[PDB]
């Protein structure tokens, strides 16, 4: 039509992403794919600097391709880059942009449900945008059922792994915490091999929660009991993490989703309003 | 250059919506269905549905094309 | 959220005259296209409106008996799709019979109402060959419908604002004891409101509140103290006056609505069929 093809960018369960003229094209009897329609319908109603902006959509018959602004990198490339030092200011800036985008998304009653470093895209100016809204859904309605097989397993919240059909911003918040952990360690925090393995790793690192820290944990459909792991204290996992950062991590990793800090609560924490300030976009590391 | 939290300024063109954590004490939650224990376990509360419904009721009530 | 939605931004219009201008422009554009391609055949814009009202009621009938039970939000989204499509498109270019089914199909996809295509076409009262051809036509028209909506797929319906208003009444307006009895009549008014062009001219909150207060007025219950006191409109006098005027105009819109006459509908349907076959 009007776009060429320049460079293959990625390949997922539902679509393949390449570059064009710079923009990124996501090429996706049932009809037009529901993932593309979900992305279009959600990104048309959202406008925030930390959320990916849909620019165009085209196709023929049941085929569909979406057009976005070209995003220079993603957080996974940053994390996996052994030559880039992730200073506390850089981590704070990434977390801040992620949380601002997530707060804007949550006020409009939409959960991302696919938060992970490769879905957090960065441009040459350093602005972080949430991307890949193919699994995002609106929340706040009791009659809308959800599926618990959302979020990548390594970043899946324990209530999701326990089969929570109804859930709130915590499923994103937990993923945020995992991303934060992946920022601090430079390796995946909880690299499980299955839902059982993921739950085991969560409970062996953070301690097996009881009813006191999760009053209705035994009501989730696929709830499975585990041995009561003491859990490694957070200051040993993240040796170079200050008290405010430890408080933020603890809030993000609270087992109770209701008690788990929201994006607004996380943004209000002393960690973000503390020395040193978040890195400006022009100075954030680029691979 | 420290960060300072600023609330999102999104004009609603409608009446003020009571705060989410204020809904219980003002009696709104007495008119929404109570969340089940499994709903609570996942982080879903009746306050979410009540807040969303009130926001939808008040959004753009005073707006004129 | 409605207050920064595409529905508010691009699909809420200033007056009925603007809607008539758009529909007349679409009609004349199809006329020019058909003459350039190579007259009594063409339909007038009022005939297009009569056919559109008839086929919107047909869309309501299709969504009413749809199995599994289609949610009201999906039905409202589909009807809004129909109205928006025929704002800028002639029924003589795209048949409303297929466009309404495509509206329902796209709305089912958009509102996260999971139905397979065979399940969707099973709801038609035709032979399976007819259902297969209908599915083919819907698949051909799906992208066209999406483009003609300018890719604005989220539709804000008055139903959730109506529920929120009911919650607020039950909370902050004790003098309206048991507000629930106002539901059915208000819902009925909502249905009638949906027949008009109100959904293109008023916010969902305004439509819901107009339905509620029309139901209250029909009940002998006077409650503008809800507007002045609970909604704090006693301070901004102009805001309360504007809201009252908006509700009055919407009630007038409901008043001056005439359903399509079946005798006229048969003639217009034959004219439209001749338009499609001839071209
Ligand atoms: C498609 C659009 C949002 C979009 C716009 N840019 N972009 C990038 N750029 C980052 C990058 C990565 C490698 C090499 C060069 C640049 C990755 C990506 N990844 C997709 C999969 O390819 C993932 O699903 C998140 O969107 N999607 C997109």
């Amino acid at each position: 039509k009007r776009y060429e093809k320049l460079d293959f960018l990625g390949e997922g369960q539902f679509a393949t992403v390449y570059k064009a003229r710079i923009v990124a094209i996501k090429k996706i009897k049932d009809g037009i794919n529901r993932t593309a329609l979900r992305e279009i319908k959600l990104l048309q109603e959202l406008s925030h600097p930390n959320i990916i902006g849909l620019l165009d959509a085209f196709g023929h018959k049941s085929n569909i391709s979406l057009v976005f602004d070209f995003m220079e990198t993603d957080l996974e490339v940053i994390i996996k880059d052994n030559s880039l030092v992730l200073t506390p200011s850089h981590i704070k800036a990434y977390m801040l942009m992620t949380l601002q985008g997530l707060e804007y998304l949550h006020q409009h009653w939409i959960l991302h449900r696919d938060l992970k470093p490769n879905n957090l895209l960065l441009d040459e100016n350093g602005v972080l945008k949430l991307a890949d809204f193919g699994l995002a859904k609106s929340f706040g309605s009791p009659n809308r059922a959800y599926t618990h097989q959302v979020v990548t397993r390594w970043y899946r919240a324990p209530e999701l792994l326990f089969g929570a059909r109804m859930y709130g911003v915590g499923v994103d918040m937990w993923a945020v915490g995992c991303i934060l952990a992946e920022l601090l360690l430079r390796v995946p925090f909880l690299p499980g091999d299955s839902d059982l393995d993921q739950l085991t790793r969560i409970f062996e690192t953070l301690g097996t929660p009881t009813e006191e820290q999760w009053p209705d944990m035994c009501s989730l459909p696929d709830y499975v009991t585990f041995k009561s792991f003491p859990g490694i204290p957070l200051h040993h996992i993240f040796s170079a993490a200050g008290d405010d950062l430890l408080d933020l991590i603890q809030g993000l990793f609270l087992f109770n989703p209701c008690a788990r800090i929201t994006a607004t609560q996380a943004l209000k924490m002393k960690y973000f309003s503390n020395r040193p300030g978040p890195t400006p976009g022009c100075q954030l590391p680029r691979p | 250059a420290l960060y300072e939290y600023q609330p999102l300024q999104i004009e609603t063109y409608g009446p003020h919506v009571p705060e989410l954590e204020m809904l219980g004490r003002l009696g709104y939650l007495n008119h929404v269905r109570a969340a089940s224990p499994q709903d609570l376990a996942g982080g879903y509360t009746s306050s979410l549905a009540c807040h969303r419904a009130l926001q939808d009721a008040f959004s753009g009530l005073f707006w004129q094309p | 959220m409605y207050h920064n939605s595409s529905q508010k931004r691009h699909w809420t219009f200033s007056s009925e005259e603007q809607l008539a201008r758009l529909r007349a422009d679409a009609n004349r554009k199809f006329r020019c296209k058909a003459v350039a391609n190579g007259d009594p055949v063409f339909l007038e814009p009022h005939e297009e409106m009569t056919l559109c009202k008839y086929y919107e009621k047909r869309l309501l009938e299709f969504c009413s008996v749809f199995k599994p039970a289609m949610p009201r939000s999906v039905v409202g989204t589909a009807c809004m799709y129909f109205k928006r499509f025929y704002l800028n498109n002639s029924v003589m270019e795209y048949h409303p019979r297929i466009i309404m089914l495509t509206c329902a199909f796209l709305a089912c996809k958009v509102d996260e109402f999971n139905v397979s295509s065979p399940q969707f076409v099973g709801n038609l009262r035709e032979s399976p060959l007819g259902q297969e051809k209908a599915l083919e036509q819907i698949l051909e028209y799906e992208l066209l419908l999406i483009q003609q909506l300018n890719f604005h797929l989220i539709v804000h319906n008055p139903y959730r604002p109506f529920e929120g208003f009911l919650i607020d009444l039950k909370t902050r307006y004790p003098i309206l004891e048991n507000p629930e009895i106002l539901r059915k009549t208000a819902d009925d008014f909502l249905n009638r409101i949906a027949l008009t062009d109100a959904y293109l001219l008023y916010t969902p909150s305004q439509i819901a509140l107009t339905a509620i207060l029309s139901s209250a007025s029909r009940a002998g219950i006077t409650m503008e103290s809800y507007l002045s006191e609970s909604l704090m409109l006693k301070e901004n006098r102009t805001c309360l006056s504007q809201l009252l005027d908006i509700m009055k105009s919407m009630r007038n819109l409901v008043k001056k609505y005439e359903p399509p006459r079946s005798e006229e509908v048969a003639v217009l349907k034959q004219k439209l069929e001749r338009c499609h076959s001839a071209e």
